[PDB]
RNA sequence: GUGAAACUAAGUGGAGGUCCGAACCGACUGAUGUUGAAGAAUCAGCGGAUGAGUUGUGGUUAGGGGUGAAAUGCCACUCG
RNA sequence: CAGGGCCUAAGAUCAGGCCGAAAGGCGUAGUCGAUGGACAACAGGUGAAUAUUCCUGUACUACCCCUUGUUGGUCCCGAGGGACGGAGGAGGCUAGGUUAGCCGAAAGAUGGUUAUCGGUUCAAGGACGCAAGGUGACCCUGUUUUUCAGGGUAAGAAGGGGUAGAGAAAAUGCCUCGAGCCAAUGUUCGAGUACCAGGCGCUACGGCGCUGAAGUAACCGAUGCCAUACUCCCAGGAAAAGCUCGAACGACCUUCAACAAAAGGGUACCUGUACCCGAAACCGACACAGGUAGGUAGGUAGAGAAUACCUAGGGGCGCGA
RNA sequence: GACCAGGCCCGGGCGACUGUUUACCAAAAACACAGGUCUCCGCAAAGUCGUAAGACCAUGUAUGGGGGCUGACGCCUGCC
């Protein structure tokens, strides 16, 4: 019943982070080729969606 | 016939999840998914505990196969299920053992059974487990015994030799009439946990070697196929030289 | 000799009554919590709701 | 057992960093005799329960810790009824 | 009712991919809208509504692929 | 209170192991992983912005401390338990509501009238307790079988004890003891100098200080509770820990050391906590006629959570004339 | 007496039926279906996915598992 521009709905940062986490990019060797690509364009933020385990963006 | 019972140590929840899909997350198996969830009933296919006195207390609904079974106990306190012969009664005893009296439930050798008998839950290996006749109504006669190796005829129809030293089981598998079942509607498959298959016939030619002429189609393939390319119809899949080959005497008619 | 007998089993009758009731009263409360009205005060603002 | 290891390695001289002087917390020492002090966010309530109670060598009923958005640890100390907050408040300069 | 059974009012019982209809899921007709209030809506009606139902959270399947009660449909307004 | 210091599901990673130009793929123990199991708190008050968090009352878990009582305890292991569907209706109840009764105020410029307006509230928890409820085998006689009445049978229910087999507990078999049992709710404490209609006084005329009457009954009645209680059905309805029990095997620890108990005192880990959340704050590029899980469910009519008009509470749609 | 709140009857085609479908121009006579029938497959099964190891099928065993056509029930299914 919703548009199809509602692509991107409310979901929980914990598991979009259990996705572009930082922490599985480490996994693959993929990943880790991503993290050298940039780290050379320098990017201010290496993984764009990742989470605190706990504090204040914590998702319990 | 059907009551339940309190759960046994027998039944748990522990199993594959992803009805069809392997490793690779991939539907190989199709048409399966959906349905009831299901526990597991631990069977003693093997009956490979010799020489105790077993007791039948119930008859219990299995949803895994179409076969029923029953909860027996021992004197000595442990417990199993077996799969339920047909014909038999609650407070019945069987027993498996060499030297055993030809009767219900009761589980020998082929090296001990009188020629002509009817057979269920054969074991083709040595302590393997018991592998042919274990569904609804599934029954095999054992013909003929000679040098090592004995002869059935399977519920197939087809004639083959086993081993003389495999354990077997008397009488038929209970349960005959659930073939006699007729569901009546779709959702009555759907509860098993089939889903609806779509014939080729439908399908684009990219989907399926049946693809869609205009309006309707004959299938112009010179030949019946599978979804994969290979003919549909009478076309022998057995491996030629299997090692099972020397066993098999006459194929199922 | 029966009178000692009820009164043990009288006395473990009780227990595991008390214990019993106490647990049941916990999970009430709990199951209440999970839905989300649970303190009594709460409902009381929102009866005529 | 063992030695009891303090749950992070700190070094306890840096852990309460300050008071914490405004209305809010005046009236706090007042009502509640509690003071208001500016922690380590790293620092938790046993180091400065420890800490306080040597420090001021007054005994502390409960602490009460707080995180601004800011990251920056706040802690309540209410202290016990025998001791009073305003001695405490005149001993550090804090005049309510 | 006959010796067995069949046959027939009665009560009890509460089956159903039963019926009417809100929530909810849809999307049949019309009108409006078309530099829209909105990159698919509002309005009045309309279909299902104990099931082959609806939905939440957390997962799986990935492009010589996946998934498909099969429309070349769907796979982040992109899909021969 | 919600997650973490507890346990596992789907799923993920995976020591060794198997395979593979490389990167890697499969896979066992292990370890992760809540949307589920386990586990202890409520009422009132304060309040520019927090409150089951701060204050006052009564509570409850887990440790430590003493007294007493025993001598082996701890883990690994063996087990019981945890532990589970759908549909249906009948009960027994509360939550709410309505009307009485009690209490206080009332004159609201009209033809009449007090028929009017307000109040009648209290939690978790602890002690007690359970029938007209529900369950407790059969046989004879009647009440429609039912709710019942007399007799009898000898385990015939929750619940306990014993024995036997390689056999601790368990399972299993034989023997025995027990007519009650179940649990919402109810009575009492908690609980009154709380709360509160009004009354008195101040007005920075915002709000404030002061004293406080009555505080019961009947009839409606849940979709909530007992309750995984029944009855029926086929499509047959999670695992693991805490928990209860326990010999041999292994490991480790051992005397004022450990464990067992009823009192008493003491002691109290991180992270979230603002605000919005049928939204001008999330999702729709907008202060956008849209989307967004869950909880609570008043009055009159009505079969109803439809509809119409209203309470509590919130609004008058950020261009007008 | 407001709001709320079925127009119905007689015919025929197609499809038995509830369902599903082309998000955003098509909801149907299309798909599915219970049922029917043909063929493969004796368990180290056939089939599917992988270079392989292996995974699914299935902790199943011919009253079961693949695949092809048709499509409830009734009457049938001719010749080459
Ligand atoms: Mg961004
Ligand atoms: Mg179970
Ligand atoms: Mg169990
Ligand atoms: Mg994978
Ligand atoms: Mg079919
Ligand atoms: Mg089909
Ligand atoms: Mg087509
Ligand atoms: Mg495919
Ligand atoms: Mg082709
Ligand atoms: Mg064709
Ligand atoms: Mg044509
Ligand atoms: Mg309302
Ligand atoms: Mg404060
Ligand atoms: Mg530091
Ligand atoms: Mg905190
Ligand atoms: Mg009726
Ligand atoms: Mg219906
Ligand atoms: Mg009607
Ligand atoms: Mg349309
Ligand atoms: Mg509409
Ligand atoms: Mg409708
Ligand atoms: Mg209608
Ligand atoms: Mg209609
Ligand atoms: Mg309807
Ligand atoms: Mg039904
Ligand atoms: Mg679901
Ligand atoms: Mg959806
Ligand atoms: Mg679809
Ligand atoms: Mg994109
Ligand atoms: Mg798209
Ligand atoms: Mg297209
Ligand atoms: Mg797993
Ligand atoms: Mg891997
Ligand atoms: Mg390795
Ligand atoms: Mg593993
Ligand atoms: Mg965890
Ligand atoms: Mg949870
Ligand atoms: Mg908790
Ligand atoms: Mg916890
Ligand atoms: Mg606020
Ligand atoms: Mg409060
Ligand atoms: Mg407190
Ligand atoms: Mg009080
Ligand atoms: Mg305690
Ligand atoms: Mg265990
Ligand atoms: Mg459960
Ligand atoms: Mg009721
Ligand atoms: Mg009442
Ligand atoms: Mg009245
Ligand atoms: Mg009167
Ligand atoms: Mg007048
Ligand atoms: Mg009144
Ligand atoms: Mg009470
Ligand atoms: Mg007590
Ligand atoms: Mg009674
Ligand atoms: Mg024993
Ligand atoms: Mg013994
Ligand atoms: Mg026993
Ligand atoms: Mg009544
Ligand atoms: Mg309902
Ligand atoms: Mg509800
Ligand atoms: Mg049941
Ligand atoms: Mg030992
Ligand atoms: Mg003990
Ligand atoms: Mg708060
Ligand atoms: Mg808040
Ligand atoms: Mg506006
Ligand atoms: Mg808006
Ligand atoms: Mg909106
Ligand atoms: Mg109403
Ligand atoms: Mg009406
Ligand atoms: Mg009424
Ligand atoms: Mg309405
Ligand atoms: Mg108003
Ligand atoms: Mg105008
Ligand atoms: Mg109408
Ligand atoms: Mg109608
Ligand atoms: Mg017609
Ligand atoms: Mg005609
Ligand atoms: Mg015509
Ligand atoms: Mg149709
Ligand atoms: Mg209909
Ligand atoms: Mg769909
Ligand atoms: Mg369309
Ligand atoms: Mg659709
Ligand atoms: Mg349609
Ligand atoms: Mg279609
Ligand atoms: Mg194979
Ligand atoms: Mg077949
Ligand atoms: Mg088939
Ligand atoms: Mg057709
Ligand atoms: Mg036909
Ligand atoms: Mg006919």
């Amino acid at each position: 019943k919703a548009a199809l521009c509602l692509t991107k709905r409310s979901r929980s940062r914990k598991s979009l982070a259990r996705t572009h986490g930082f922490r599985l990019r480490m996994s693959t060797t993929s990943g880790r080729a991503l993290l050298k690509r940039r780290r050379a364009k320098g990017r201010k933020i290496l993984c764009t969606k990742t989470n605190p385990s706990s504090g204040k963006r914590a998702s319990p | 016939q059907v009551k339940s019972n309190p759960r046994n140590n027998l039944i748990s929840g522990q199993r594959r999840c992803g009805k069809g899909r392997n490793a690779r997350g991939i539907i190989t198996a199709r048409h399966r998914g959906g349905g009831h969830k299901r526990l597991y009933r631990k069977i003693d296919f093997r009956r490979n505990e010799k020489d105790i006195y077993g007791k039948i207390v119930t008859i219990e609904y299995d949803p895994n196969r179409n076969a029923y079974i029953c909860l027996i106990h021992y004197g000595d306190g442990e417990k199993r299920y077996i799969l339920h012969p047909r014909g038999a009664i609650i407070g019945d005893t069987i027993v498996s053992g060499t030297e055993v009296p030809i009767k219900m439930g009761n589980a020998l050798p082929l090296t001990d059974m009188p020629l002509g008998t009817a057979i269920h839950n054969i074991e083709i290996t040595l302590g393997r487990g018991g592998q042919l006749a274990r569904a609804a109504g599934a029954v095999a006669k054992l013909i003929a015994k000679e040098g090592k190796s004995a002869t059935l005829k399977l519920p197939s129809g087809e004639v083959r030799l086993i081993s003389k030293n495999c354990s077997a089981t008397v009488g038929q598998v209970g349960n005959v009439g659930v073939n006699q079942k007729r569901l009546g509607r779709a959702g009555s498959k759907r509860w098993l946990g089939k889903r609806p298959v779509v014939r080729g016939v439908v399908m684009n030619p990219v989907d399926h070697p049946h693809g869609g002429g205009e309006g309707r189609a004959p299938i112009g393939r010179k030949s019946p196929t599978t979804p994969w390319g290979y003919p549909a119809l009478g076309r022998r899949s057995r491996k030629r030289n299997k090692y099972s080959d020397n066993f098999i005497i006459r194929r199922r008619s | 000799s029966k009178l000692q007998l009820k009164l043990e089993q009288k006395m473990k009758m009780k227990m595991a009554k008390k214990i019993r009731l106490r647990r049941n009263r916990l999970m009430r409360k709990r199951k209440l919590r999970k839905r989300g009205a649970w303190p009594p005060s709460k409902m009381k603002k929102l009866k005529n709701v | 057992k063992k030695l009891k290891y303090p749950r992070r390695i700190l070094d306890v001289y840096q852990i309460l960093q300050s008071p914490i002087i405004t209305e809010a917390a005046i009236k706090n020492i007042a009502d509640e005799n509690s003071l208001l002090f500016t922690v380590d966010v790293r620092a938790d309530k046993k180091m400065i329960r420890e800490a306080i109670s040597n420090f001021f060598g007054v005994k502390v009923r409960k602490v009460n810790t707080l995180i601004r958005p800011d990251g920056t640890k706040k802690a309540y100390i209410m202290l016990n009824k025998e001791y009073n907050a305003s001695e405490l408040a005149k001993k550090i300069g804090i005049f309510p």
